[PDB]
């Protein structure tokens, strides 16, 4: 089922249909970012980015090259200002467990 | 590197052991480099101590996926057959048998 999301500007009669995966990417305002890693860390092309416990973005795509794994991600315009340009990205997919006598 | 690049086409059982015939997609064919080490990625090794906690072999996603992990090298002649190591330690030590060589 097609969905209509109205915009503004000069009227047009031709459109390019993108899937729901690329719907966030093709928004008029969206923060597109690229992050390189030595490993994928079990992150697919549908994992959501979480800021302060609230989802603010989505991993649009993942690519594998000789250097490593490059994730292209998108951030919604509502929370674009909260990034501030000095953000640190952490793998929220892996779990580290350490057990001792008290620690 | 956490990204699926191939698939085990078939498995056969003979007197010598188990032979797996696998296929690698042409997109990631160059990343193999011909000096790859194959590790069983279907089993999980857990070690717990006072401070040392090791969760090797495979992660949770790696365990639910299963298969053979590939460790690329730098150069090789693309030999016909490759050995399947039990874990990363044996793959690095190039020891097919469980016990090490007597020195």
């Amino acid at each position: 089922t097609f969905e209509l999301v109205p915009g503004d500007g000069e009227p047009r009669k031709e459109f390019v249909v993108v899937p729901g995966e690329k719907a966030l990417l093709h928004e008029p305002d969206v923060l597109t970012l690229t992050l390189t890693a030595p490993e994928s860390y079990g992150i697919d092309a549908g994992q959501p980015l979480i800021l302060h416990g609230v989802q603010v973005g989505q991993v649009i795509d993942r690519k594998l090259t000789s250097k490593g794994v490059t994730f292209t991600v998108a951030i919604e315009p509502q929370h674009r200002e909260l990034v501030k340009g000095d953000s640190k990205f952490v793998v929220n997919s892996r779990v580290d467990v350490k057990v001792g006598l008290d620690g | 590197h956490g990204v699926q690049v191939g698939q085990v086409i078939d498995r056969k059982l003979t007197s010598k052991g188990v032979t797996f015939t696998v296929a690698i997609e042409p997109q990631h064919r160059e990343l193999v480099k011909g000096d790859s080490k194959f590790v069983v990625n279907s089993r999980v090794d857990v070690k717990v101590g006072l401070d040392g906690v090791e969760f090797l072999g495979a992660s949770a996603s790696e365990w639910i996926n299963g298969g053979i992990r590939i460790l690329p090298g730098d150069k090789g002649e693309m030999k016909a057959s490759y050995p399947l190591y039990a874990n990363l330690e044996k793959a690095l030590e190039n020891s097919l048998s469980d016990l090490p060589t007597t020195t």
